């Protein structure tokens, strides 16, 4: 038995070796005596603080939505430490990790962001970090790589399977099902199996309540719709927490449409993928008719988790909140946008939430709406690749 | 039935069993059919087939190889039933026990894959990332159709666990000799899993050498499962199918004399 | 005459072309009228706020002094908009700009940062951004470039001299004298003519204020010292203002010292250059025996400056403050040592401050002192340059 | 003393001054000097002589290639001062004024580059980067040295800047027919110098064409000055110095004959 619910309705669950189990319960015990200890918040509040940078800011765009009845304000994740929404996480599981005298670290990275923040955090707390990558992200993330090395940690290659990200997800569990007892396997989003998505959420969950004291402050209401895009879920679920029970507030996530849906090549498992059982839970994912699975695609690395959180599968479901899709052109745009009338380089990332922002504020230009949308990073890492498509 | 039967002969003539490990269609169908028909022509006592997975997370580099071979041979689960149908055709008494993940038995439907399995004669099913805790429904599934579902018991199970795995496996209990992954190069359970009357034990993982099936036969166990020791012989000698077949029965021949 | 006093002791002045002379008249006039303007201030605190990210954290670090006596703090600038300090006074001089009826904008870069500081202010504030740039930085700073145009800006290379920086300020300064009517110069640094290194101090000064009062709500005390790499001179000179008159602080500069003084090659005119005319101010510079002005070194592109902030010139004069040089060696051996230890990537400027506290520390580890490092800006600009080196 | 007689001179033939601009040392020492008695045998009335610097930041392309061409020669500041005692040695009466940049003056000390002067013959210097606010210590140097201090008068000059540069300038005054730099791509001032007694204005800026000489003359000047026309008549006949010179006496005497 567990302390916590470990599904969200049908989804979510824990569905790893038996083995690793006795962990997952350790950790998920360690969580709620963690989050019950005054000792424990103080200490993360104060690195959030001190050391990532919060509270970040919420911007009101004064540019980008001229001409029109929408109010847009950007969350600014992309101004923590490290330069993504990553960070107020790995902070948090870092402490956990020492809480249970854990001294090693295991994290999987795609794009590389987690990688990164995982050793920063690591470097920090003086905890030795092992990283997975997938091969073929490795050779495409030299420099992510060597700031993943600068900071002390350790970066394997992982040539099994397709050599991305989910391959590295599975060496990480491997890694972990016999290291469990000295190391801390650092998952990098809302998902997988229980209790990370709910760790992850709390450890996220500053940046919706930020935003809504924020809005408070500035606009005197709530908004109409909060919009995040959702690659794992994350900084979608981090945003989302504080609203949920503010029934009148929309809550909008945007998985990446890649070239399309209607050409396969996409990564929106939530409403384009079948329900299925990886990476330690239930949920809706990207697999072939055989029940294989698949790699996401995007134009953006870091949306490249073949599978969603199963909080937002719930969510869903019950109508909570609704899922859309962006193309990677309609990111592209989005994020010159940005940069131009703004003076913000957003992540690609970021930019099919932005981009779905400017699509509900352009089909109807009258329509009176306070929209907020969470810049989950910087794009600086993406200003070759805007560069060569451009 | 067939477990319980396989079982009783082994008891009287005062053996252990050998349970050797293979992925189906690795390095191929043709080749697979073959390297199996010689495994239990040399003296396996049952057979642990695995169904080519694309995301084995419990399974080391040897294994993680061979779903590599099978797929590159173009294998999909569907052919892979229609091999355990040809083998069952041409081996009636041998206990035949899949070594699953779970998305490849959800994804059709959980009752639709215990109903292929029963309807093809596999004796028991092993579903790799699926804990007791997450088990109702895949046991349920596996009892209505008359397949044993088999449950790992990890060397740091602790006494609930212990009555758990008891109470609901059949055909066997699978016993992790180690933490980790599967992988060749890499008591106190036995008699409580007897205590609480679980399905006779087979120990696995990293049982590569005759004597450790004769150790593990001696603290208690009805036998031992071997597959990467098994699969690199295949991975090794690819391109001689010839002496592929050759060493392999040398070395399950062994295997299986150790057993005695 | 003007309002202000335009030297500081023997340094600074105004001596540039007569044409420019009512251009610079009007900018001081400007200038003094906004710092009494409470709108003003509102404005310029609410974009520094809202959309910089300030105030800025106060990092302890922990690590890094373990086994002395020295503890270190890091004003973290390079957690600022855009990932350096410069932000802050370009959103100032814009908002100046628009007070005078400026629409448009001239812009000097060397290593690109000012540049595109210069076009991300411009973009958000409606103001259109011409920037001059040395040819053969142009070439090595490729993504500030594609940074800047993104951004709106346009970007004109300078083949004339040696084609860097000092090439880049020459033109600007010819483009200005031509169309000071309807364009303002928004120079790069604490330095030029009068009233720039006045103005550029004052939109610089919050680094040093916020420092002041997080250092004595940490410690209950000032500190025994602030350290600040020094290029041209704002970053340090924005740290340096709010404690000057707090004497027993002590206020150290560090130039670079590149190859090694000795050597020749080096970007130190403060302590080793000679007082000359040039770039509208006397001041120490980088000058042959003949009185050509030459080039700075440095493996930090961003201290490219040949010559260096007048109030500077004249704190050391007075010995209020201490000019003291880092190698491109000690720097590179302090950018490893804080990525490492505290997970912080720090632009290789700034670990020019950084190498200097830790020499204080190391040569002294008995020795009681409370260590403040100005963190100009970060270091993922230079993870390439680190890289190859290493 | 050579400008005040030059400008009488002038005044009885009812004509005005033609100065020509170069770079000195452009393109080389013996060029250069051979390109600078050309000038004076066609016709120029005084000589206007730019010595090489680093960052010319009120020049244009035109000049900013000059110097360029006279770094790459070697051309050092001593040996400007060396071509000026030479050209002094040839010319008596010709007044030679300098073009600066501060450094150049400030380097070895503001007296000393006057004493300089003085002794190498030079009649004036004007330091393009030193506005009136900031040239006490130049003038004083200037005229202690009997060398006559240069002031430039912007077209958006007001009363008080006027004032000033009439009681401080000496020689000549520098009127600037627009903003902006050096290049020849690109009266109530007049009327009020000659009201507070200002030294004869010199137009320059833009001056190509003869007809230009002759309006400005026709508008109250005493010449004009020509810096860029000439040096890129150099520039364009880099390849052969024959033509170069032949080249600069014909622009130059077409000049001259516009300023009658
Ligand atoms: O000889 P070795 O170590 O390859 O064990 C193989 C045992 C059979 C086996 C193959 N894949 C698995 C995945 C999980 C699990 F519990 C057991 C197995
Ligand atoms: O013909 P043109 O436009 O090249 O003018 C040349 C005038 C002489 C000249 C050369 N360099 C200068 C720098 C400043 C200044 F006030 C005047 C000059
Ligand atoms: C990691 C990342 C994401 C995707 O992760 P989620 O878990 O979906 O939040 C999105 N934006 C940025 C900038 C990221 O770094
Ligand atoms: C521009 C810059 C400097 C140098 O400029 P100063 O005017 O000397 O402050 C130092 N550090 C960083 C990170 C910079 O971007
Ligand atoms: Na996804
Ligand atoms: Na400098």
């Amino acid at each position: 038995t567990t302390l916590l619910n470990p599904y969200f309705g049908e989804f979510g669950g824990m569905y790893v070796p038996q083995i690793l189990m006795p962990a997952l319960n350790q950790l998920e015990e360690a969580f709620v005596r963690a989050q019950k200890d005054p000792e424990f918040q103080a200490q993360f509040a104060d690195l959030l603080k001190n050391y990532a940078g919060r509270p970040t800011a919420l911007t009101k765009c004064q540019n980008i939505t001229a001409g029109t009845r929408t109010t847009l304000y950007l969350k600014r994740e992309d101004l923590l430490h490290g330069g993504a929404h990553k960070t107020n996480q790995v902070l948090g599981q870092a402490l956990l990790a020492k809480r249970m005298g854990k001294s090693e670290i295991i994290a999987e990275t795609g794009a590389g962001q987690h990688g990164v923040a995982s050793a920063l955090a690591s470097a920090l707390l003086g905890l030795k970090c092992r990283i997975y990558m997938g091969a073929k992200d490795v050779e495409r993330q030299s420099p992510n790589v060597f700031r993943m090395r600068l900071m002390g940690a350790e970066v394997i290659p992982v040539h099994s399977g397709s050599a991305t990200l989910k391959d590295a997800c599975n060496e990480a569990l491997r890694d972990w099902s016999g290291s469990y007892e000295t190391a801390h396997y650092m998952l990098g989003t809302a998902a997988g199996p229980h209790p990370y998505p709910t760790i992850v959420r709390e450890f996220q969950r500053m940046i919706g309540e930020e935003t809504k004291a924020q809005i408070l402050d500035k606009e005197g209401r709530l908004p109409d719709a909060v919009i995040a895009c959702v690659g794992g879920g994350s900084n979608a679920i981090g945003m989302f927490a504080d609203f949920i029970n503010d029934t009148s507030v929309g809550l909008i996530g945007v998985e990446p449409g890649g070239h399309g849906i209607e050409t396969g090549e996409h990564g929106a498992p939530l409403k384009h993928g079948r329900v299925g059982i990886y990476f330690g839970m239930k949920a809706p994912m990207m697999q072939t008719a055989d029940g294989q699975i698949e790699e996401s695609y995007s134009i953006s690395a870091g949306l490249d988790f073949p599978s969603v959180g199963p909080q937002h599968a719930y969510l869903n479901s019950i109508g909570r909140a609704d899922y859309v899709s962006i193309t990677d052109d309609e990111a592209l745009e989005a994020f010159k946008t940005l940069c131009r009338h703004e003076g913000i380089i957003p992540a690609l990332e970021s930019s099919h939430a932005l981009a779905h922002a400017l699509k509900m504020m352009r089909e109807q230009p009258e329509k009176e709406q306070l929209l907020v949308v969470n810049l989950s990073g910087r794009g600086d890492k993406d200003i070759f690749t805007v560069h060569d498509i451009l | 039935e067939r477990y319980e039967n396989l079982f009783a002969q082994l008891n009287d003539r005062r053996e252990g069993a050998f349970v050797p490990f293979v992925t189906l269609g690795d390095p191929g169908i043709e080749q697979s059919l073959k390297i199996i028909d010689t495994l239990i022509d040399a003296g396996a006592d049952a057979l642990e087939l695995g169904v080519p997975f694309s995301d084995p997370l419990a399974d080391g580099p040897t294994i993680q190889n061979a779903n590599l071979r099978a797929f590159a041979a173009g294998v999909t689960p569907a052919q892979c039933f229609e091999m355990l149908a040809l083998i069952r055709e041409k081996h009636p008494t041998i206990p035949i026990g899949l070594l699953m993940y779970a998305n490849l038995v959800f994804n059709n439907g959980i009752d639709a894959f215990y109903a292929r399995c029963e309807q093809v004669g596999v004796d028991s099913v092993l579903v790799a990332d699926v804990p007791v805790e997450e088990s109702a429904p895949f046991r349920q599934a596996a009892l209505r159709h008359n397949i044993a579902p088999i449950f790992i018991c990890p060397p740091n199970a602790d006494d609930d666990l212990l009555r758990q795995v008891a109470s609901y496996g059949r055909g066997y209990t699978y016993l992790l000799s180690r933490s980790g992954v599967t992988g060749a190069e890499n008591h106190h359970l036995i008699e409580k899993l007897k205590e609480y009357h679980a399905a006779p034990a087979l120990q696995g993982f990293g049982i590569s050498s005759p004597e450790q099936v004769s150790a593990a036969v001696r603290a208690g166990a009805a036998g031992a499962i071997s597959g990467s020791a098994i699969v690199k012989i295949i991975e090794k000698n690819l391109a001689s199918p010839k002496q592929m077949l050759a060493e392999l029965r040398s070395f399950v021949s062994a295997m299986k004399a150790a057993s005695r």
